[PDB]
């Protein structure tokens, strides 16, 4: 704030400049210009300190009051500024020219485009902002070779070339300058080869080369010829396409020109999206850079053989590089339909792999456990130099692959399933007895359950084949050769071995030993952007729910958890969703006291129906509070848990199915929150701030 | 009361430099049964040169215009008897030339508009006359301050 | 897979902000509004399941 943050530092600074009886007069301009650049906004005071400054900023914070209040002599003094350092001055102009391109962002007077023809068409008009800009295009030939002569944006229909022109002279010399117009050049593509693919498009100088090929006999035809090679380039083996139709009327030598003329009518068409990826990759190697890794994705994904000779060049050579830990959906597209793609993108993740390896944190050795034929030469590239920290983290990924589900007791889950089949099937060998293999053989999926279940239990990991196993080979007494009352027995085996017990859990000592027994291992970083030093400490089954297992690691402490029959996939791209949100507020967390920041959940999926992902830190949950309170009125009204949580809302919701209230749950809605306080949660941060500051702040 | 104890909410929002979401929930909070905070608040959101003509607005019909000479109004926003929120608008002598401006136009205003009615008072003036930009008249202003000054 | 694109084009109408109404663009202010009414109004908080805990 101005005052007293900056008024009360330059009420000092222009004192102590104004004693000339040293260098005092650069930071003073500094201050009085960062001071002028607020913005927002005071304007009186901008414009003091404006008049006391009059370190070329004060050229172009003046351009900026004047956009406050006077848009046109605004635009007009940022542009005459632009024209004005032709010196070898990189910071200034493409501020300039991104600061005019926000203001030139209308579409409002409409005299960009409308004197689009006065690019080339004897401009005479109109105002001095349009004579400015004209004067500071033309300049780009004084200095991503070139955008558009003639038929890239107007000839097939695209923005205004102000704005395109403006984007790419902004390059002058090296930050942020290329996303401006990357971005620019890929979103108006995206709408160019849309518009194609429903129309079509075609360049005078190509058609009349074309129509004075297949002379002598007829242009006319080569009319329909033009005409239809325009609508396939538009529309795009695509190529074969083109030749298809072109025999179909002429069936006529020619037939590589005819491709060649294609592939320059549908060249310029996809120009845009070139000068897009050359533009972001620019913008990579010199420095949202996550919007241009998903932009350079899609358009490779979308097509790759145009232009092929850009994203095939700068991909593998030196790509940002890299961005390993910012886009990991490299893999989702490396079982991609054409060749060429997936080339790439393995010589990216080696490279990427190659330097802070930490990032893709069981990128492919997971994938590998379920595209494999290039997960494969992924893991070996990413895992032949230091194979030590590769092979533990595969033998970490078995020992969590082991630990689930267990299935020990995905047994009698899936044989519960029989509330009414065994019943049928009793009833039904009821009726054969009446009447007198066909009920026998009736549960073969039982039965191959019940042989996989043991086909894959063999030699507390002599427990499960001690204590799990001790009676599986008798459990199968009559289910095997067959009513099948013989069923409860492995049902009951291991439910009540872990009802006997609320957190029924063993320590590292079980199947998986290894963890226990490994006393050190490399950096792994278990689903983070370093600390997975030796082990965790214990894990825990998680008796709150069904079903995780919460384990530290104790790295260089960090809980996890497992969760078996789970697709721990959606969750993996919800969270990395989440970061990217995050990393959207990061121009906005500047205080921004209370940041902006979504709280994030490390997901590592470990397969399909499984994933590892830490627990949680430090957070009480709020159904914690709630029960503290009821128990604590409970505790108040007996000395005058249940709740239940459950049984509490049908407690005060009998004296009203589905049911159809309708028009009564409002009222126990009232009735409830009526007697819960409203400040549980509140007075709870209020008492947990140390302090009265840091409860505001909190 | 609640003019009272709202007042106080909104210099605390205030003071933290920050907060001014807070103030915009009393502002719209009023339901229970002013439009003063709509604009307590816009210090931060906006401008510390905004949000204090609105204060100045606001503070009509309940006396004159209180306008000042030049406050550029036109393009400066392009960017019942309360008897204590009138004192309580000294907000202003913090939004008001307080930051470095021309401050005499306003404390001549606060007392011609006092002239007319009763407990209004203004910030020390000595303190602000510090804005001689001269050591001359600085030191003369500066001898009268509560504290005692130094002679080398 | 015609069941990914229905939340990608929910998603995207809700970014643009015809979550309501797909033909009005409806300011962040509105939508924001919108909301708050809908995740606070008693009808909507009591049709929850008792699980949720829409009392407290």
């Amino acid at each position: 704030s101005t005052l007293q943050l900056y008024c009360s530092s330059a009420l000092e600074n222009t004192v102590s400049n104004r004693l000339s009886t040293a260098l005092r007069y650069t930071m003073y301009q500094n201050q009085l210009l960062e001071k002028i650049k607020e913005q927002t906004v005071p304007i009186r005071s901008h414009l003091m300190e404006l008049g006391l400054t009059a370190v070329q900023l004060g050229k172009t914070t003046t351009a900026q009051d004047l956009v406050q209040h006077f848009k046109k002599l605004s635009t007009q003094g940022q542009v005459d500024e632009k024209w004005g350092p032709e010196l070898d001055i990189e910071k200034t102009k493409l501020l300039y020219t991104a600061g005019q391109s926000t203001h030139a962002m209308e579409m409002l007077s409409s005299c960009a485009i409308s004197f689009c023809k006065s690019v080339k068409a004897e401009y005479a008009v109109a105002k001095s902002i349009l004579t400015l800009a004209k004067w500071i295009q033309a300049e780009w030939k004084e200095i991503p070779r070139i955008e558009s002569e003639s038929t890239v944006h107007i000839g097939v229909g695209e923005p205004d070339f102000i704005l395109g022109q403006l984007y790419h002279l902004s390059s002058v010399q090296a930050a942020k300058s290329w996303a401006a117009l990357a971005s620019w050049a890929y979103r108006w593509g995206r709408k160019v080869v849309d518009n194609a693919s429903q129309g079509e498009g075609v360049r005078l100088l190509p058609r009349e080369k074309s129509e004075v090929q297949n002379l002598l006999p007829d242009t006319i035809t080569e009319e329909e010829k033009e005409r239809i090679y325009g609508i396939l380039g538009q529309a795009v083996e695509d190529d074969m396409v083109d030749v298809i139709w072109r025999q179909l009327i002429s069936s006529c030598t020619e037939g590589v020109i005819k491709v060649w003329r294609k592939v320059v009518d549908r060249i310029f068409s996809l120009y845009k999206l070139s000068c897009s990826a050359y533009f972001t990759f620019l913008k990579l190697n010199a420095g949202m850079i996550v919007m241009a890794t998903l932009r350079l994705l899609r358009l490779l994904v979308k097509h790759a053989g145009e232009l092929r000779q850009y994203l095939e060049h700068g991909l593998e050579t030196t790509p940002t590089a890299p961005w390993r830990g910012i886009i990991p959906q490299l893999f989702s597209r490396l079982n991609h339909p054409e060749v060429y793609v997936r080339q790439s993108i393995c010589n990216l993740l080696c490279r990427v792999a190659q330097d802070s390896p930490h990032l893709i944190l069981y990128p492919a050795i997971v994938g590998t456990i379920s595209m494999q034929d290039c997960y494969s030469k992924i893991v070996d590239k990413l895992s032949s130099a230091n194979p030590t920290m590769v092979l533990q983290v595969q033998m970490l990924v078995a020992e969590l692959r082991r630990v689930t589900v267990l299935w020990d007791e995905l047994w009698l889950g899936v044989l519960l399933q029989q509330h009414m089949y065994v019943l049928r099937r009793i009833q039904q060998l009821e009726d054969e007895v009446k009447r007198v293999e066909k009920h026998t053989a009736l549960m073969k999926p039982i039965v191959f359950a019940l042989e996989h279940v043991r086909s894959i239990t063999a030699a507390e990991k002599w427990f499960q084949d001690n204590y799990g196993d001790a009676i599986e080979n008798a459990l199968e007494k009559l289910k095997t050769p067959l009513s099948w009352i013989p069923f409860k027995e492995i049902m009951l085996s291991l439910q009540q071995r872990a009802q006997k017990r609320a957190s029924y859990i063993l320590r590292l000592e079980e199947i998986s030993p290894w963890l226990a027994a490994m006393t050190n291992t490399e950096i792994a970083l278990p689903g983070e952007v370093v600390t997975i030093h030796s082990v965790g400490g214990t894990i825990t089954i998680l008796p709150t729910k069904t079903k995780p297992k919460k384990l530290l690691f104790l790295g260089s402490s960090y809980p996890y958890l497992f969760k078996g029959l789970e697709d721990l996939h959606l969750d993996e791209r919800i969270m990395q969703f989440l970061s990217i949100v995050n990393t959207m507020f990061a121009t906005i967390n500047r205080q921004e006291t209370p940041r902006f920041h979504a709280r994030h959940y490390s997901v590592t999926p470990l397969g399909t129906r499984s994933g590892l992902i830490q627990w949680v830190d430090g957070a009480t949950p709020l159904f914690g509070l709630y029960k503290r309170w009821q128990q604590r009125e409970a505790a108040l009204q007996a000395q005058k848990i249940v709740p239940r949580p459950s049984e509490l809302y049908y407690s005060k919701i009998g004296p009203a199915r589905r049911d159809w209230p309708l028009h009564v749950m409002k009222a126990v809605l009232e009735e409830l929150m009526e007697a819960t306080p409203p400040n549980l949660l509140a007075k709870e941060l209020w008492s947990s701030c140390t302090t009265p500051d840091e409860w505001w702040r909190v | 009361d609640e003019g009272h104890g709202n007042n106080q909410l909104r210099l605390v929002l205030l003071l933290q430099y920050l907060e001014n979401l807070e103030k915009l929930m009393y502002n719209a909070y009023e339901g229970c049964a002013p439009k003063v905070i709509r604009t307590f608040f816009y210090t931060n959101r906006q401008t510390c040169q905004d949000w204090l003509t609105r204060i100045r607005l606001s503070i009509m019909r309940v006396g004159l215009l209180a306008g000042q000479p030049a406050v550029t109004v036109r393009h400066g926003f392009d960017l019942l008897e309360v008897t204590i929120m009138m004192v309580v608008e000294a907000l202003c002598e913090l939004h008001c030339p307080e930051a470095i401006q021309g401050i005499a136009v306003w404390s001549s205003s606060i007392v011609g508009k006092n002239l007319l009615w009763i407990n209004s008072v203004a910030q020390q003036a000595e303190g602000r006359f510090e804005k001689a930009s001269v050591e001359y008249q600085e030191h003369l202003c500066a001898m009268t301050g509560v504290d005692c000054c130094i002679s080398s | 897979n015609s069941y990914a694109v229905s939340v990608w084009k929910r998603v995207k109408a809700k970014l643009e902000g015809r979550d309501v109404d797909p033909n009005r663009r409806m300011s962040v202010a509105e939508q924001v509004d919108y909301v708050i009414k809908e995740a606070t109004n008693l009808d909507n908080l009591a049709q929850l399941y008792e699980g949720w805990t829409a009392w407290v």
